[PDB]
């Protein structure tokens, strides 16, 4: 009958699966994968990372005396830097262990399967029939992602610089970004504040709202709203409320991961560091030299010199 | 011995995420 | 006299998606936004030779055009230094004086002129739909592009010279007599690996490269307009692309997103058609600086080895301390000094020129760190320097535009396929897709 | 007309104009 | 010649500002245009004569 | 050269087992 | 009433131009001529530091904070 | 002296653009 | 390891040229009606 | 537009022929739509569409097949009613796996009404029928020039016009030509 | 810098670089005029 090829064309892009493969799966799955097992044998038991080049590992298996909230998958060495590291690369599986490429080889397979989940997310808003823009509202996490993993260490010139694949990793790496970039003093970062706070103002009210409304509906939704705070002309239609809940958020996060890239490069956030002063230029203090008191402080704490 | 706690909490919760993928509940009517 | 939401079908802030079909007001508004573009150009270039000084160095003033022109070569003498700044003005008002033009071009078409050119301009007029003519004109263009680069080509040989950074002893302007016409050398910056130690194009070294990459592309240009102009799409071309309006920009939108981004790496990193005397120091060669001149004055005062050099992975000498990441720097004031096992002491010991040392500590005090309101030094350091580094900017703003640009790609990309297919506005609620799926069990 | 509507307005109003003012003869205060 | 320069410079910003205005108003009021060929085609070409001169004057200086 | 070689033995199977 | 009955009125228009300039030339008076420095106890850039002391206050005081306060401000 | 005349020619030139839609409202445009 | 580097080399390349093959063997998008 | 039960309402075959050569269960479903829920009268509606989809798609199988079986017996009339039956009852808006947006079949009928037409004196409603086909993607183009059954319909110029707006040489070998000379 | 000959036309091209942004605005406003029809 059909080739082979042909039934396992068909296969692929059949809309009978229980999880939708297509095209764009079929370089999502075993990326995705393969990220996903390398991550979870690295977390249970790998040893101790040389993270910072100078013979003093750190150790983050889930085997050597962590919890859950405390391990982690090290990045890779400083001493290794932008260089890509294979396992074919290593002198011996210790000596790759020893300066983390398996956070290489996670992050370069899990950057991969998200650009390819993006994909699949079109490909499949196309087959069914619908406007294809789910995708776009997706490019926002993908973004963020984007920017932790892959565009600071490459504006910082190593891979040490990316965030760890843990939780205790995760705080130790926003500190330490506070300390040398002014991260909360910049305008991209309160977008995204901004963003985040909105988009959980707008979904309890809008769940709320609505919720109320279905009783056994959407004048009086609009009714009640416009008495509460003064709106009654502000989004009348369920189009234009649902595209405001989309783009709010969205736009958030997008401003904060350009934020972070452009951190990337070395433009930092506001400094207002003795901008006030009094006759005779006496300096008078304000919060933020009370936060550049506690930026100092984790800057001069973490210069680990051997 | 607290690995093996961690573990198997880990992978308890991928069984019921698997769960909940596949051995899905059908529908009901007016819902 | 635009139409209408109900007229067209597109609201107010969609206004100009009513222009996809008629052909003189989209070629006006084409025309007054390259009218826009070059009129930036010169109004800024006039700024910067306004507020420009030529005594302080070209990198601590904020400019970004004068050393575009200065790369080219004009008004510059050896090692960085100015001679006369009237090219940088007659360029400024000559694109001023052109923006001009091309605005009053740009506003007739748009305000009174032929909606449409197909009715009596067959030669012009078009429609999407249509596939040999789009290639005519792609041909058209093409041609144009390989003739720019020929240009540049032709200045760099010809009429004056290129302004090369890594002649001996301090960089200066020199005519290239020998580009390298090698295929295997120029595409194997294209095969080269974009990781670190490699860096795609990013890793070209000297000008001779960069006039041989673009002699092939330009005659690879002129050979392609010219095919395009007298050739149709195969079958499979046309069996495998979208053939609209909108599907040719989102084409653009992610090639140009592409192209932002691999300019915002070239910025960052590269240093030779970005000369640090013009842009300033690199991230690496500031770091690198840094270590040097603190080797030089030690081992001044003291009159691998020298607690101050390391061993690579690999197994040859770097610069130590924090700043091992960079040891894949390659500047032109560093070079001389380094021996094929990296860094070799003797040269080290004996031969640190003068000029070399100056230049190493002139790049260690200006390091590319800042902040948003132009305040220098690292976040925790008070207001005492203001110096933004131009690669900061340069690189920061061609990131983001970039990924706007990649965001455009999708969205339009996705509307154009979704607007061939048939069911952009909505589910026709009668038969519908999924209804005619068996259930999801 | 004195209703609350406009009670609201000039009570929200009023003082904004007078902050507004204080503030643009602030900047010019000599330092 | 430097006061001339500026005085012939001056004319020029000022034709360019009626230009930039009278043109636009030209176009967009109907059946504009075609009643006023000779006004806008000669402050088109005292545009770019004024520009030669001012060109050439500074080429002297 | 192994990069070469495995996409050429790679893209030879495919053709091949077409004609 | 409506917004363009308002909006397109004599009176309204003349009332708010007569009115509205003289409080905004009010504000600023209060602040220029160092009423506002005053009334509010905001020091002036001067008497940040006065000779007694010469570092930033501090009260260390809750139920004498009043003269306190008194003395270490220059009143 | 030069801060005030750089503030006047702005003005001018940024009022030149509404000046041309107010006179085609008035005048008659296609608008 | 080289025979590590041919395997993965090996199932990169035939996954890359799956993904390439199966987008072009898509025919392009029309609408029935109109 | 064919009925429910046979015939055309503005057999279909028989009609059509002569022209050229001259709740109550579906109502859960509605009201689970009409809110924002998925609920289960959908599923069974989804279920019948499903079933009638398959059975429809094995039917048109089956009659093609019989229009072979009535060229092998040479017979024009019946094979060409059936023919365009497979085409009155194409589903409406059929979205295909490969995003065909045609289901397969409805481009070799196509063609095969062409190349009765052509074996046909009348000629104009072939090259109609070789449009319809091209138009739904009759990729292959060889025996569309090949084809002895298709010389009386490629004796009218507007087969070489059709052929040329989907087909069109890739090279323009007169301009090119012309270029040299000139 | 700019040549003296040109020196007392400095302020004016301060004030050029910033032209271009005011023709969004520009569109804005005609927009306005026109009600958004
Ligand atoms: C594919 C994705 C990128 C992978 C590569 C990442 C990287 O490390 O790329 C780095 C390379 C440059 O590599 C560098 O190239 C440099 C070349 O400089 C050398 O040569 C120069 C010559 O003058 C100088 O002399 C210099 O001093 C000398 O060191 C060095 O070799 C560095 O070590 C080396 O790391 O960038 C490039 O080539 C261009 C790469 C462009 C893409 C990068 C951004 C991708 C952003 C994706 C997310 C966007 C948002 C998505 C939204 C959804
Ligand atoms: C890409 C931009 C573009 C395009 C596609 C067109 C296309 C057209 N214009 Mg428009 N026009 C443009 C820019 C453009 N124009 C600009 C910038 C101006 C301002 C000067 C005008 C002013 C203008 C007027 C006043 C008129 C037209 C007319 C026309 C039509 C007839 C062609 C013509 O002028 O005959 C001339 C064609 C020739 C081949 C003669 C020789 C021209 C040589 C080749 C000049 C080459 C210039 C060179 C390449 C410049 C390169 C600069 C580069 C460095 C950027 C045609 C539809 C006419 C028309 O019918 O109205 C709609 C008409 O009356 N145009
Ligand atoms: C730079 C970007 C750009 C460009 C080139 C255009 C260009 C165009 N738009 Mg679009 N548009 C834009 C941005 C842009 N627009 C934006 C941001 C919006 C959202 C507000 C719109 C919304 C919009 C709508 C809703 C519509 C258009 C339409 C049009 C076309 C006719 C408009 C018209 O008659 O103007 C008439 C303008 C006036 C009467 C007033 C301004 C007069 C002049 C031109 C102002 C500039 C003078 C200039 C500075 C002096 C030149 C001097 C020179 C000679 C030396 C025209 C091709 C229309 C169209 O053709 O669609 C079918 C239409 O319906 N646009
Ligand atoms: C990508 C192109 C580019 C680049 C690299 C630069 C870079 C630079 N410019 Mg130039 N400039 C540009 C475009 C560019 N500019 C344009 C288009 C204009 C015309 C408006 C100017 C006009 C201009 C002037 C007049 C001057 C400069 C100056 C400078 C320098 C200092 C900038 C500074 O202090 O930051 C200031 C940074 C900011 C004010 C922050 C802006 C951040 C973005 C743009 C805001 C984006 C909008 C917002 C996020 C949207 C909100 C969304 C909403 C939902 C909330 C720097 C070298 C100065 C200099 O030193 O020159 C000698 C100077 O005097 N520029
Ligand atoms: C004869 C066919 C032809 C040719 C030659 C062109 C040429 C051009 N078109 Mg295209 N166009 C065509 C047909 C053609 N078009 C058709 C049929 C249409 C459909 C109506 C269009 C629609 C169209 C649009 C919509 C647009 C163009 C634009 C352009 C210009 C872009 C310039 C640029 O940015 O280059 C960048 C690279 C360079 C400038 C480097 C090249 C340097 C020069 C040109 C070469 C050196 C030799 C030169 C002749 C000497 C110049 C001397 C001069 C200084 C006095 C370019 C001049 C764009 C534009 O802005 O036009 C002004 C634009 O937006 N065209
Ligand atoms: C911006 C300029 C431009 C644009 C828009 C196009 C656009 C087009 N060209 Mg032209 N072309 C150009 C420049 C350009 N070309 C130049 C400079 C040359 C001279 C070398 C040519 C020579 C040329 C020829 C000889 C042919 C085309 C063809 C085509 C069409 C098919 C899509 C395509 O290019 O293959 C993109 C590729 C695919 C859609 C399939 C994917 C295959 C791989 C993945 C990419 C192709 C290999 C790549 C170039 C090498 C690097 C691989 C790397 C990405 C992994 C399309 C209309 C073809 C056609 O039918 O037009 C007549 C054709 O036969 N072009
Ligand atoms: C040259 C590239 C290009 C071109 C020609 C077009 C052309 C078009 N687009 Mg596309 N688009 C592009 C790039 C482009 N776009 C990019 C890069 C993005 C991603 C951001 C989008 C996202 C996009 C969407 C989401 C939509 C369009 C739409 C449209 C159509 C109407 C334009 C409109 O909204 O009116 C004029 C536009 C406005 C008045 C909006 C201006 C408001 C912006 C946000 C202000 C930003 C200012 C700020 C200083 C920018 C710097 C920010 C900084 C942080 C970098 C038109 C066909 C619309 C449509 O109908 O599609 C058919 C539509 O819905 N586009
Ligand atoms: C259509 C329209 C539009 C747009 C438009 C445009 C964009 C236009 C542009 C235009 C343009 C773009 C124009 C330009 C012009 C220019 C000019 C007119 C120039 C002049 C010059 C001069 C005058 C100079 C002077 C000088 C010099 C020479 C240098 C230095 C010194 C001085 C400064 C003296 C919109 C969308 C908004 C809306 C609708 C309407
Ligand atoms: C000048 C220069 C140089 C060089 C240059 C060159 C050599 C260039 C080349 C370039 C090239 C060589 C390019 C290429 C590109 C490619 C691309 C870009 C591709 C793309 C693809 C795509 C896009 C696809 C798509 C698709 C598919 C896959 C199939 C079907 C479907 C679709 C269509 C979707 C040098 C270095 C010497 C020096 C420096 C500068
Ligand atoms: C002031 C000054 C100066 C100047 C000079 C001169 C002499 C200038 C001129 C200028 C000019 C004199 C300009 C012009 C421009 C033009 C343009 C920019 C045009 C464009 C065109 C186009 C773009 C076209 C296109 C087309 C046509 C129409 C044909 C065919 C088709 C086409 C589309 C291709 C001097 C050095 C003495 C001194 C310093 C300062
Ligand atoms: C180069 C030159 C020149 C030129 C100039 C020009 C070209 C100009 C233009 C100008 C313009 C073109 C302007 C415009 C303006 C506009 C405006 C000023 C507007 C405004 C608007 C507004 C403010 C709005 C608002 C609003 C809101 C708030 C929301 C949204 C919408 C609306 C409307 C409601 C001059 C003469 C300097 C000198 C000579 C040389």
């Amino acid at each position: 009958n059909s080739s082979l090829w042909a039934r396992f064309c068909e296969w692929i892009t059949s809309t009978e699966n229980r999880l939708y493969i297509g095209w764009f799966g079929v370089i999502m799955i075993p990326c995705l994968l393969t990220a996903t097992s390398v991550f979870i044998i690295a977390f249970i038991a790998a040893p101790p990372v040389d993270i910072d080049g100078i013979r003093e590992p750190v150790s983050g298996s889930l085997l050597y005396g962590n919890n859950i909230i405390t391990g982690a998958v090290i990045p890779t060495s400083n001493a290794i830097g932008l260089h890509f590291y294979p396992i074919w690369e290593a002198a011996s599986l210790d000596e790759w262990l020893y300066n983390g490429g398996p956070y290489q080889l996670i992050v370069c397979h899990f950057l991969l399967g998200v650009y390819c989940y993006m994909g699949r997310e079109w490909e499949l808003s196309f087959r069914l029939g619908m406007r294809p823009w789910i995708a776009v509202a997706y490019s926002a996490p993908v973004a963020a992602a984007s920017a932790v993993f892959l565009v600071y260490p490459i504006g910082q010139g190593s891979f040490s610089d990316g965030m760890p694949l843990g939780i205790s990793g995760t705080f130790n790496f926003m500190i330490v970004f506070q300390a040398e970039h002014n991260i909360l003093m910049h305008p991209f970062h309160m977008l995204g504040v901004a963003g985040v706070f909105g988009g959980s103002l707008f979904s309890a009210m809008h769940g709320s709202l609505v919720t109320s409304s279905l009783i056994r509906n959407i004048v009086a939704a609009h009714g009640y709203f416009g008495r509460l705070i003064f709106q009654y002309a502000s989004f009348n239609n369920s189009r234009s409320l649902h595209f405001f809940l989309a783009a709010w958020p969205v736009i958030g996060i997008w401003f904060t991961a350009l934020g972070l890239s452009t951190m990337a490069f070395n433009l930092n956030g506001f400094n207002f560091n003795q901008s006030v002063v009094d006759s005779q230029g006496r300096v008078l203090n304000t919060w933020a030299d009370i936060i550049n008191r506690a930026n100092l402080g984790m800057e001069v704490m973490h210069e680990r010199n051997a | 011995m607290e690995a093996l706690v961690y573990t198997f909490l880990l992978v308890g919760t991928l069984g019921i995420i698997f769960f909940s993928i596949f051995f899905r509940d059908p529908p009901r009517m007016i819902k | 006299g635009g139409r209408d939401q109900e007229t067209t079908g597109f609201a107010w802030w969609s206004g100009n998606a009513r222009l996809i079909n008629l052909s003189g007001k989209l070629l006006g508004a084409h025309v007054a936004h390259a009218g826009l573009i070059v009129f930036w150009a010169g109004a800024m270039n006039l700024f910067e030779v306004s507020h420009f000084v030529p005594e302080k160095p070209m990198y601590e003033q904020g400019l970004i055009l004068l050393p575009h022109i200065a790369t080219l070569g004009y008004g510059v003498g050896p090692g960085g230094e100015i001679i006369d700044t009237f090219p940088y003005f007659v360029s400024g008002v000559l694109h001023l004086i052109s923006s001009a033009v091309l605005g009053f071009g740009g506003v007739y078409h748009s305000l009174i002129g032929p909606e449409t050119l197909e009715e009596s301009y067959p030669f012009f007029g078009y429609v999407w739909k249509d596939k040999n003519k789009m290639t005519n004109i792609l041909g058209y263009h093409l041609i144009m592009l390989g003739l720019g680069a020929w240009l540049l080509v032709w200045k760099a040989m010809y009429f004056g010279g290129v302004y090369d950074t890594w002649a001996p002893g301090g960089g200066d302007v020199r005519v290239i007599t020998n580009p390298t016409t090698n295929a295997a050398v120029i595409f194997g910056y294209l095969v080269k690996s974009p990781f670190g130690g490699d860096g795609w194009i990013c890793s070209v070294d000297n000008m001779e490269d960069i006039i041989g990459g673009h002699i092939w592309i330009g005659t690879l240009e002129i050979l392609g307009g010219i095919w395009h102009i007298y050739t149709t799409p195969w079958p499979w071309a046309r069996r495998a692309f979208v053939w609209s309006g909108e599907a040719y920009l989102s084409y653009s939108l992610g090639a140009i997103g592409v192209m932002g981004f691999i300019a915002c790496c070239m910025s960052w990193f590269n240093n030779t058609a970005y000369p640090s005397e013009f842009y300033g120091p690199t991230g690496p060669e500031a770091s690198q600086s840094q270590a040097f001149t603190f080797l030089v004055r030690d081992q001044r005062l003291g009159a691998g080895l020298g607690k101050y050099l390391m061993r690579s992975p690999t197994g040859e000498i770097i610069f130590g301390g924090e700043t091992m990441r960079f040891w894949d720097f390659r500047g032109p004031w560093l070079e001389p000094l380094r021996g094929p096992n990296g860094l070799d002491l003797n040269k080290l010991k004996n031969d640190i020129q003068p000029w070399q040392e100056r230049r190493a500590a002139e790049y260690m005090t200006h390091a590319p760190l800042g902040s948003l309101n132009s305040v220098g030094g690292v976040a925790t350091e008070i207001n005492a320097v203001n110096f933004v580094s131009p690669r900061s900017w340069l690189a920061c703003s061609h990131f983001c535009l970039g990924f706007f640009f990649f965001i455009g790609h999708l969205w339009h990309a996705g509307r154009a396929r979704a607007a061939a297919a048939g069911f952009e506005k909505g589910i026709d609620r009668f038969d519908e897709p999924v209804l005619s799926m068996r259930p999801l069990d | 007309i004195f209703t609350v509507r406009w009670l609201a307005i000039h009570g929200i109003a009023v003082p904004t104009i007078f902050f507004l003012g204080a503030i643009t003869a602030m900047q010019f205060i000599q330092r | 010649m430097t006061s001339i320069l500026q005085v012939a410079l001056l004319a020029l910003i000022f034709v360019s500002f009626a230009l930039v205005v009278g043109v636009p108003v030209v176009f967009a009021t109907p059946n504009g245009w075609t009643d006023n060929k000779g006004a806008v085609f000669s402050g088109l070409s005292l545009w770019l004569l004024l520009v030669f001169v001012v060109g050439i004057l500074n080429s002297f200086v | 050269p192994v990069l070469g070689w495995v996409l050429l033995g790679v893209f030879g199977t495919m053709w091949a087992i077409w004609f | 009433r409506p917004f363009s009955d308002i909006l397109t009125s004599i009176r309204y228009w003349v009332i708010h131009s007569i009115t509205v300039p003289a409080l905004f030339i009010a504000g600023w008076l209060f602040v220029s001529t160092g009423l506002a420095y005053d009334v509010f106890g905001t020091p002036r850039p001067n008497e940040y530091f006065t000779e007694d002391r010469q570092e930033a206050p501090l009260i260390t005081d809750r139920f004498n904070a009043l003269e306190q306060v008194k003395k270490l401000s220059g009143n | 002296i030069e801060l005030a005349l750089t503030l006047v020619s702005l003005v001018l030139v940024v009022s030149a653009g509404p000046l041309v839609v107010v006179l085609l409202s008035a005048r008659g445009g296609n608008l | 390891m080289l025979t590590l580097k041919i395997f993965v080399y090996t199932v990169v390349t035939f996954f890359v040229c799956l993904f390439i093959f199966g987008f072009l063997s898509n025919d392009p998008a029309r609408n029935p009606g109109k | 537009a064919r009925g429910n039960d046979g015939g055309a309402y503005i057999n279909f075959g028989q009609i059509m022929y002569a022209i050229r050569t001259r709740d109550a269960a579906e109502k859960q479903w509605k009201k689970e739509r009409a809110g924002g829920n998925y609920g289960a009268g959908t599923k069974e509606i989804q279920a019948r569409n499903y079933v009638q989809r398959k059975e429809n798609e094995r039917k048109r199988r089956e009659m093609f097949d019989d229009a072979l079986a009535k060229f092998k017996e040479n017979d024009i009339q019946g094979a060409l009613v059936e023919f365009e039956n497979i085409i009155a009852m194409e589903p409406r808006n059929f979205v295909g796996d490969n995003f065909s947006r045609n289901t397969p079949i409805y481009k070799v009928t196509q063609y095969n009404i062409a190349c009765c037409y052509s074996m046909l004196d009348q000629v104009e409603e072939a090259i109609k029928s070789l449009d319809a086909a091209m138009l739904s993607g009759f990729d292959n183009y060889d025996q569309i020039r090949r084809d002895k059954n298709l010389s009386k319909a490629r004796a009218n110029p507007k087969f070489q016009a059709v052929l040329d707006k989907y087909d069109e040489p890739v090279v323009n070998w007169n301009a090119v030509k012309a270029t040299f000379g000139a | 810098k700019l040549p003296e000959a040109y020196a007392p036309f400095a302020p004016i091209v301060d004030v050029l670089p910033v032209i271009p942004v005011f023709f969004i605005l520009l569109a804005f406003v005609w927009q306005a005029a026109v009600s958004f029809r």
